């Protein structure tokens, strides 16, 4: 499973070969690669906690006086933080890592760390990429090319057409594209 | 001797925990009104602390001061009671609504946490172990069939069905009032209904609790099908909705 | 008259005695100032019935602690008690920090406290919690926040708020003027004219012994850091000044 | 944690006492009789807001969950009749309590759940599938707990000639009549070609279901 | 602290004070009749008047069967005796099935009086409220029956009764009793000490109930008698 | 807990007489293919201590929340400036989880150094601690402290302390060019032969090293550099 | 009057009645001074004698090296408490192979403390101690039946404590900054006031403790010395 | 450490029961494994809540569900323990634990009162 | 500090369940018949409040195919004898692979209840549930008091003038009745001790037939039957 994520500016994309995608929030994404039945479970408990700490974020009083999908939440009032969940999830698979074992990527928007790409290989092995992540098989036969044209601030069409020829190189040797934003999602699938 | 202590049926019957429990949760006098229409269901209380040794004071952020909570994302409540054991059903209902949504795999129902709570707190009054919630709740939600559904429960632990409602002090007359409104509602867009429901709410916390209730007092929620998300209307469209009504 | 013997049995007409019980001993015990200002905070703890003790080594006695050296907690009741919900502040803040990497914020930290305290409030055997405590942080985007949970369990925001003897007056005082706009280096002189006109015990010797501070303000970057003497002694000198004139 | 305690030795479950002597019986070489293996054909596809299931026996592969959700079973009989009682009636008593329509998102939850707490030694293969407020959803659980909403599943021992002819003759927006043509296309020819019985065909409506077992 | 009953606790002089109020919740209930005979042991019983319309068909709230060798009659709450029995029922199976026998009646009222002794000295629970009448027969003694209380003690009874107005049933079972006696008359004697009890002279058949265990063929058998029979057995009573 | 998967290649630390300079590659081998070159490895438990690794990142990591909430819980109930905890102390507290781990058959996949300064009679910035964001001051070798601990719990103080492939052939350059109170320049010098005879001689080493000193002013992070 | 049956309720002020006892006990027990001066601790103090044939009870216990403390109640809650901080003690010189911080042994003592008395069935320590080290500073530390620990120059428990108080209060400033021998002499002089009997070798427990002297009860000609001294 | 505390008991052969080959070591078997399948499964609940929503919550759990469960017949007759499956929220719930059945043999009563609550 | 609060008093009595039963003295009624061809339940729901959906507040539920339930009390206490009588129902029907008779089901929540009524530090129920059922052995209606005892009842009323509404229903009664019979005599027992006028929305009446599932008869077929 080729599941690729690059951070443009004001906004990151991620896309995967094919569902590998779920949707444990609204500006929170994540793609799967390892065993069936573990990454199913590990995201559902994910997605359960991520929901969780949403309901529980919305503070006391009133304040602030393809398809598209424009976040409820305006002004990243109570989403969760992409760092939390990333590292409960670190720490889930790493006190079950001799049996449980998943290489999750994760992707999302946050107010206080702006734009974020993390990733969690098997193991407790959070790191947090500025620039772009990529794992899963055949990612060696294009990551040369991850390392070729992202120069700082590369923009969202070329991002576009870059990760288009990526996934095709590395499906060569239908896909489906995520990119969030401050304020909105889309999804979209490119036969 | 020790009966009305414990929760012991006492003679004659009338468990008096309970009772005690309920008049705990009268003194508190913080009026919250419910009411349900179509499509749309309004929760509206008072932005006042509960009567209690302490008062309140001009340092105080009075925007922090609620009693309108909401357990996951479309199911909202409204206890009114004591202070900790408001916040701690608050927490109670969110571990239901977790339960379920582990375990079935989708949203809890406003019903299935109603029953489920009522359970609690029956387990609270029939074991003498532990003290009673001295909170009752007015529970809302949309159901799967896409309708409005109200819900109460109480110490006692009586959940039941309702279709506009009171909790607090001088609930008793109340209980003719919203009929009386309802009557007016008896004689539509989403949006015409979603306005009438709420100055239909507006209105009877007016005529309740008689007077003006500023801006800065009152704190409206509603959960419609356009929306369907728990999300409290700002101070200024109160306020309009205010100067509408007058 | 029975029902007042128990803090789970529920009175006649609907009020737990041993919850006013609490109220009186902590009304009976040591006072506790706190508010905000436009540099940061300010969190004052002053140890009135220390009066007759003339044992005590030089600020010694600090009822004033910190979590993560961002958070400060303070408190009117017994030490023990106080101490104890100190210590499961610090584990709540480790166990978030441990599964989760991100600091606490603070509305979890008070809403955890809260119903802890209130988690004492239910049952039979328990000795229900005597403490009134005090947590405030101040960061320069959000400016400042000060919050009180009662030992009922009853959190509330507050700009600023005052607990123990003679709070009635101390709250009077702090209210004469807006204290947002006055700075936290300024603010120190208000606070000791406030607790050596409004306390009786405390004269003009007691006010360097027997005081306690801490900010969290833009000159310690934010962070805890008690209040050096060289800054306490001149504010001191100019309210001993003021108030003999 | 003493109430877990009290409450293991008052309630029942999996008795354990005869683990020593069957080591010992295995390791002393002996032939013991084998397992019922009733794995057989089964598939089922998502047609005009109704789900088609299809098994072949007299063993009656269709299995009742609800009157809107039906399965097939492909493994070990024993495992495959207990789970699915007690899935049936896991979904009856949240029936009873909960009062509303049960939903197939439920059934995959609890299967999956079951089925993931026992890591393979469960032989069961279920192709649950039925029609709920979110219309008809088609299920493929497999013996790790992995389940997945495919439009049309085909698992068993010759589940290759049956996906491979659902795959060649599967459209959306499909007849109920040419479902059931489709699903004996899968299952009849599955049993002609791979190494039995007759035909089983069951529509899952929204409500007034039919069982069609003399199919074929 | 201060709401404790305080139930395994002596008296001032000797006594447990729970354990005398449960009795005389033994001496406010139905009359239960025990016999033994020549040709099996009678057990009858008084039914309380609940009302008319209760089902008399099948409704035997007195007697129970505890194993196909066993049964018994409560003179006390029937709500402990059901639990109680259920307790004897599963004591008895589980002696069959470990030891693969049929339960002697004396092993049986052991454990049934250590249930009722279990909670009149450990813990703080009330003690169980009901005396039994365990009657049966087994290869070792022959026909046997027992009266167990909820005090835990028990001792064998040729013949006894318990509940309201047990005493004239003792003195009425002290008088006209023979060992030699045959099944009829041991029926007899029932409904002559059952109506003796219950002050009327004409037994009433729908407030009485009768049941008994015969032994031939070598084969243990229990009979519950019905209305049918129970007016028969009256009326031959009154004929005699 | 299972076995190696992301692994780091070495890191080398040695005294001087301002203080302590560690320096790792920047390096997390997956197996064979190189993902990452921007790893943190060195962490800062606090003021005057720093603790590396080389093995298994997410033991490493486990380990660098354990030692930040023992960090925490010490400035936590902090009264004076000598309440800190010594490198000593951190260092037997990673021993003994070690151990622990060793007991149990769940082994930290790590070869850890632990060091710093045991003294405060050098610096004062310890009263006034901060978390969230002059001139070197000479220090004897005596209050100056380092440390190891290895798969089996093993540890030992020495004057220079190496792990993994740096431990069979960079420790006989370190034992030939050592010397007590070295300038910076000699000691970056010797640090840069340490890392370019890795550099040549491993093939999962690199060559974008990190370097940060534990001195009297502190924890310093060095920018990051290419070998020459 | 009622409220005193258990010790989880409060009087209608607000206050303790178990604790308070508790307190009365330690008022009840026998007299111990101990005084600091720059890196020096003295802890004195006598020893109940029951009778002329009975030897005296010993009060002082070393815990560790620079910590040895004084039982002024309830011999078994000094006994339990005594091994609680001995193991602790022990524990951490063990695990960490350095000497534990006085201020965390003290705060874990008073959460034992506060853990005791807030659960029912149980009872609040009859007993007061004088928690002294060396822990680089002179310190003495006290913690109450209620869950609290004060810190002071000087102390004294129970007994003609009026005395001690007075006089350490009435010479609180030579204390600071004094020789051994003075500190000896004024120590003595206190536990002398105490008194109000007169000190023997048996009854007085003259320890010392501080830099380069870790704890350890001085001999009997010393201690006959001393006494002398503080005679004439 | 394991295999519980040597003391001098000096009755170590019962006329009840003979010791297993594994004394309390616990081999990792299946029954093992199913011994501990609902120990580990509230202990991930009670990690789920009292991480999310505070350690209070877990405190609560247990102590109502440790009040309930005090609540029930002394050993011996089984005990219903509904007030249990309704803190638990396991009465939705059927399981394999609540159908199935052991039978169970050598023990009087008033032993099994000794060893359920140490007197 | 495990202890009994439901004690033995002096000249026994076991009174604190007997304040259970004043409680039962003060419910509203709560009826049922047992037919010649099914067997009825009903019961007396008020209209508080005006404002209450109707549909909502249930007292005559459904547990088995062919077993209803109906209860004159405390509405929490009937919820969890309600699922804990389900549980049991389908704990039968896991192991047995049958609907679960009434007899062993009426035994089953009789020993919970006598279990609550005597575990230590627990108050008794306040309820006397109405169990009814078709099986394999015919119909069957049985009455579970607060004390735990239970009684196969033919035709009982249990509530506020129970006693009056139990001689009005003997008055009234036959064994051989038809089940439109059964529901009339419920009826006119219903209205016969009401305290106002009687009509729609009032009433709930449940019916299991000889063969059909128990079904709760809907508001427009109770107001066929007033008629």
């Amino acid at each position: 499973t080729t599941i690729i994520g690059i951070i443009y500016d004001n906004g990151v994309m991620l896309a995967c070969d094919s569902r590998k995608i779920n949707r444990i929030n609204e500006n929170l994404y994540v793609c799967r690669s390892g065993a069936s039945a573990h990454s199913q479970k590990i995201i559902e408990i994910i997605k359960h906690y991520c929901v969780s700490m949403k309901n529980e974020n919305r503070k006391k009083g009133r304040f602030h006086e393809k398809n598209k999908y424009f976040y409820e939440d305006k002004f990243n009032d109570y989403n969760p933080l992409v760092e939390n969940v990333a590292h409960i999830t670190k720490k889930i698979i790493y006190t079950n890592n001799n049996f449980l074992s998943c290489a999750l990527i994760f992707g999302g928007y946050d107010k206080i760390k702006k734009q974020q790409l993390y990733a969690v290989n098997l193991n407790g092995s959070i790191i947090e990429k500025h620039d772009f992540a990529v794992s899963g098989s055949g990612s060696i036969y294009i990551q040369s090319y991850l390392q070729d044209k992202y120069k700082k601030f590369m923009t969202k069409k070329e991002c576009f057409n870059l990760i288009l020829n990526c996934v095709k190189y590395a499906m060569h040797n239908l896909i489906r594209i995520v990119n969030i934003t401050k304020s909105f999602v889309e999804e979209f699938t490119v036969v | 001797m020790y009966d009305r202590h414990l929760t012991i049926f006492s003679p004659d019957g009338n468990l008096y925990q309970i009772e005690y429990a309920i008049k705990a949760v009268k003194n508190t006098n913080i009026t919250s009104v419910g009411v349900k229409g179509e499509n749309c269901a309004v929760i509206i209380s008072q932005k006042k602390m509960a009567t209690q040794y302490i008062s309140q004071d001009k340092l105080l952020d009075y925007n922090n001061i609620t009693n309108i909570y909401n357990i996951t994302d479309e199911i909202g409540c409204s206890m009114v009671g004591m202070p900790g054991d408001c916040l701690s059903m608050v927490y109670k209902a969110r571990s239901e609504a977790s339960e379920f949504l582990y375990s079935n795999g989708y949203n809890v129902n406003a019903e299935t946490l109603c029953r489920n709570i009522c359970d609690k707190i029956q387990v609270y009054t029939q074991h003498a172990y532990m003290r009673l919630h001295a909170c009752s709740g007015m529970i809302i939600g949309i159901d799967e069939n896409n309708k409005p559904e109200l819900f109460k429960f109480d110490p006692s632990g009586f959940c039941a069905g309702y279709r506009a409602c009171v909790i607090g002090n001088k609930e008793q007359e109340s209980i003719s009032v919203l009929e009386r409104l309802l009557e007016k509602r008896k004689k539509e867009t989403i949006d015409e209904d979603i306005r009438n429901t709420t100055i239909l709410a507006i209105e009877a916390l007016q005529t309740i609790l008689a007077f003006d209730l500023k801006a800065s007092e009152i704190e409206v929620a509603i959960v419609s099908t356009k929306n369907r998300n728990f999300t409290q209307i700002s101070e200024k469209e109160i306020d309009n909705y205010l100067t509408y009504i007058a | 008259a029975g029902y007042d013997l128990s803090v789970s049995t529920f009175s006649p007409d609907g009020r737990l005695y041993q919850v006013e019980y609490i109220y009186k001993s902590i009304n009976n015990n040591n006072t506790a100032l706190c508010l905000e200002c436009k540099d940061g905070i300010i969190c004052c703890c002053i140890n009135s019935n220390m009066d007759k003790n003339k044992m005590i080594k030089k600020n010694s006695y600090n009822r004033i602690y910190h979590v993560n050296n961002n958070i400060i907690i303070t408190y009117s009741g017994f030490d023990g008690d106080a101490r104890n919900i100190i210590d499961r502040a610090r584990s709540e803040a480790n166990t978030y920090y441990y599964n989760f990497h991100t600091n606490i914020p603070l509305h979890i930290l008070v809403n955890r406290i809260s119903l802890y305290i209130h988690a004492y409030t239910l049952y039979w055997h328990m000795r229900p919690f005597a403490a009134s405590i005090i947590i405030s942080s101040f960061n320069e985007k959000d400016k400042g926040d000060i919050y009180c949970i009662e030992p009922n369990g009853a959190c509330y925001k507050y700009s600023g708020i005052v607990i123990g003897k003679n709070k009635e007056m101390f709250k009077t005082e702090i209210e004469k003027k807006d204290y947002k706009d006055i700075n936290v280096r300024d603010a120190i002189e208000d606070i000791y004219k406030f607790i050596l006109t409004s306390d009786d015990h405390m004269n003009k010797n007691n006010l360097q012994n027997l005081v306690n501070f801490s900010w969290i303000c833009k000159e310690s970057s934010y962070e805890f850091q008690n209040i050096h003497e060289e800054i306490l002694t001149p504010a001191l000198n100019k309210a001993v000044e003021y108030i003999e004139k | 944690l003493e109430y877990i305690n009290i409450l293991k030795e008052e309630n029942g479950g999996y008795n354990f006492d005869n683990l020593k002597r069957n080591e010992i019986l295995k390791e002393k070489g002996v032939k013991f009789p084998q397992f019922r293996k009733t794995g057989t054909t089964i598939c089922g596809l998502v047609c005009q807001n109704a789900v088609i299931l299809g098994a072949d026996t007299n063993c009656s592969k269709l299995h009742y969950i609800s009157k809107n959700i039906w399965c097939a079973g492909a493994g070990v009989a024993g495992d495959l009749e207990h789970t699915t009682l007690w899935l049936q009636h896991n979904v009856e008593l949240h029936r009873l309590n909960t009062n509303t329509q049960p939903r197939v998102s439920m059934c995959v939850s609890r299967l999956t759940q079951e089925l993931f707490k026992y890591q393979g030694y469960k032989v069961c293969a279920i192709v649950l599938g039925g029609v709920d407020v979110n219309g008809p959803q088609l299920y493929g659980i497999h013996p790790h707990g992995s389940s997945c909403l495919l439009p049309f599943t085909a698992l068993g021992s010759g589940s290759l000639n049956a996906m491979a002819v659902l795959e060649a003759k599967y459209r959306d927006n499909m007849t109920i009549e040419e479902g059931k043509n489709l699903v004996c296309e899968a299952i009849c020819a599955g049993i002609f070609n791979d190494l039995g019985g007759n035909v089983d065909i069951c529509v899952i409506t929204k409500d007034s279901y039919q069982h069609i077992r003399p199919y074929k | 602290r201060r709401y404790d009953s305080r139930t395994t606790t002596f008296s001032p002089e000797g006594r447990l004070y729970q354990v005398e109020y449960a009795l005389e919740a033994i001496n406010n209930a139905s009359i239960t009749i025990g016999l033994i005979t020549k040709d099996g042991v009678i057990l009858g019983a008084d039914k309380v008047f609940i009302s008319k319309l209760i089902d008399k068909a099948n409704n035997y709230e007195k007697i129970y069967k505890i194993d196909k060798h066993i049964f018994c009659g409560v003179a006390g709450l029937n709500a402990d005796a059901n639990i109680l029995i259920n307790q004897s029922r599963l004591y008895a199976q589980r002696y069959l099935y470990n030891y693969n026998e049929v339960q002697p009646v004396s092993q049986l009222v052991v454990q049934i009086c250590d249930i009722k002794q279990s909670y009149t000295q450990y813990g703080g629970l009330r003690p169980y409220g009901v005396s039994f009448l365990i009657g049966g027969y087994d290869t070792k003694d022959g026909y046997q029956l027992y009266h167990t209380d909820p005090s835990g003690n028990y001792s064998g009874w040729f013949a006894t009764a318990i509940g309201t107005n047990n005493l004239t049933a003792s003195s009425v079972l002290k008088q006209e009793w023979k060992n030699d006696m045959t099944l009829e008359e041991g029926l007899l004697l029932a409904l002559k000490t059952l109506a003796k009890s219950t002050d009327t002279e004409i037994p009433k058949s729908e407030k009485i109930e009768l049941a008994y265990l015969t032994n031939k063929d070598g084969e243990v058998y229990q009979k519950y008698l019905t209305e049918k029979e129970i007016e028969e057995l009256i009326k031959l009573y009154t004929q005699k | 807990t299972l076995g190696p998967v992301v692994t780091g290649t070495s890191v080398i630390a040695i005294k001087y007489k301002h203080g302590i300079m560690i320096a790792a590659d920047r390096k997390a081998s997956y197996g064979s293919y190189a993902k990452f070159q921007n790893v943190e490895r060195i962490f800062k438990i606090n003021n005057k201590t720093v603790m590396g690794f080389s093995g298994e990142l997410a033991d490493a990591q486990y380990l660098h929340e354990l030692l930040t909430r023992k960090n925490i819980n010490n400035l936590s109930e902090k009264k004076r400036k000598e309440d800190m905890y010594t490198p000593q102390h951190y260092h037997s507290y990673v021993s003994r989880v070690f151990y622990v781990r060793k007991n149990r058959i769940d082994p930290l996949f790590n070869n850890i150094i632990i060091a710093g300064i045991n003294s405060q009679k050098y610096d004062n910035n310890d009263d006034n601690v901060l978390l969230y964001t002059e001139e070197y001051k000479e220090i004897h070798k005596d209050d100056l402290y380092i440390g190891f601990v290895d798969m089996h719990g093993t540890n030992f103080c020495d004057d220079y302390i190496t792990t993994g492939y740096a431990r069979y052939f960079a420790l006989t350059l370190l034992r030939d060019h050592y010397k007590d109170n070295m300038t910076e320049e000699e000691a970056r010098i010797l640090i840069n032969e340490c890392l370019r005879i890795l550099y040549f001689r491993d093939a999962t080493s690199s060559n974008f090293i990190q370097i940060v000193k534990v001195t009297s002013k502190g924890v310093e992070y060095e920018e990051p550099y290419i070998l020459p | 009057n009622l409220y005193d049956t258990d010790n989880i309720i409060y009087s209608p002020e607000g206050r303790l009645y178990q604790v308070e006892y508790a307190s009365e006990a330690i008022k009840q027990g026998t007299c111990a001074v101990a005084i600091k001066s720059k890196d020096y601790v003295v802890v004195s103090g006598l020893k109940k004698c029951i009778s002329k044939l009975s030897f005296p009870q010993e009060k002082i216990f070393k815990i560790d090296d620079y910590i040895g403390i004084s039982m002024s109640g309830i011999t078994s809650d000094a006994k339990v408490l005594t091994k609680f901080m001995q193991n602790e003690c022990l524990s951490h010189k063990f695990l960490y192979n350095e000497n534990i911080n006085i201020e965390s042994l003290v705060r874990s003592v008073a959460d034992k403390y506060q853990k005791n008395t807030q659960k029912s069935s149980k009872r609040a320590f009859g007993v007061g101690l004088m928690i002294a080290a060396y822990h680089n500073e002179p310190c003495i530390f006290e913690t109450r039946p209620n869950g609290s620990y004060f810190e002071y120059d000087a102390l004294s428990f129970g007994a003609r404590s009026h005395a001690s108080k007075t006089y350490l209060e009435k010479n609180l400033h030579l204390f600071e900054e004094c020789s051994l021998e003075e500190l000896i002499l004024h120590c003595l002089k206190a536990l002398k006031c105490s008194l109000s009997s007169e000190l023997t070798i048996s009854n007085t427990a003259l320890a010392v403790v501080g830099k380069n002297h870790p704890w350890q009860e001085i001999s009997s000609l010393q201690l006959e010395e001393y006494l002398s001294k503080v005679k004439m | 450490n394991y295999l519980e505390k040597l003391n001098f008991d000096f009755k170590v052969k019962d006329v009840v029961s003979i010791r297993d080959i594994n004394l309390e070591g616990k081999e990792k078997n299946i029954e093992t494994f199913h011994d501990t399948i609902l120990l580990n499964e509230e202990k991930n609940f009670l990690k789920r809540t009292g991480l999310i929503y505070g350690s209070q919550e877990v405190y609560k759990n247990i102590l109502d569900r440790e009040i309930v469960s005090l609540s029930r017949r002394l050993p011996g007759i089984k005990s219903s323990l509904l007030s249990l499956d309704i803190v638990r929220n396991t009465i939705d719930r059927i399981d394999s634990y609540e159908y199935m059945e052991k039978i169970d043999p050598l023990e009087p009563l008033s032993e099994i009162i000794e060893k359920k609550m140490n007197i | 500090y495990s202890f009994s609060l439901t004690t033995f008093s002096p000249t026994g009595k076991l009174v604190q369940i007997e304040y259970a039963l004043n409680r039962v003295s003060s419910s509203s009624p709560a009826l049922g018949i047992r037919a010649k061809n099914g067997v009825i339940i009903a019961t007396e729901k008020k209209s508080p409040n005006e404002l209450i959906e109707e549909n909502s507040i249930f007292k005559i539920q459904q547990i088995s195919e062919h077993i209803g339930i109906v209860y004159a009390g405390m509405p929490g206490d009937f919820r969890v004898l309600l699922k804990r009588a389900r549980k049991e129902a389908i704990r039968y029907s896991l192991q047995y692979g049958s609907e679960i008779l009434v007899k062993e089901l009426v035994k089953i929540i009789a020993s919970i209840v006598q279990e609550f009524t005597q575990t230590g530090g627990v108050r008794p129920f306040g309820l006397s549930l109405l169990i009814c059922g078709v099986d394999v052995y015919g119909y069957h209606l049985y009455q579970i008091d607060p004390s735990g005892c239970y009684f196969n009842w033919m035709a009982t009323c249990v509530g506020k003038d129970y006693q009056n509404n139990m001689s009005f229903l003997e008055k009234r009664y036959n064994k051989d009745i038809e089940i439109e019979d059964a529901i009339h005599t419920a009826i006119l027992t219903l209205k016969e001790s009401y305290e106002g006028v009687l009509n729609e929305k009032n009433i709930e009446i449940g019916v299991a037939y000889d063969n059909k599932p128990f079904k709760i008869l809907t508001q427009n077929e109770i107001k066929d039957y007033l008629i």
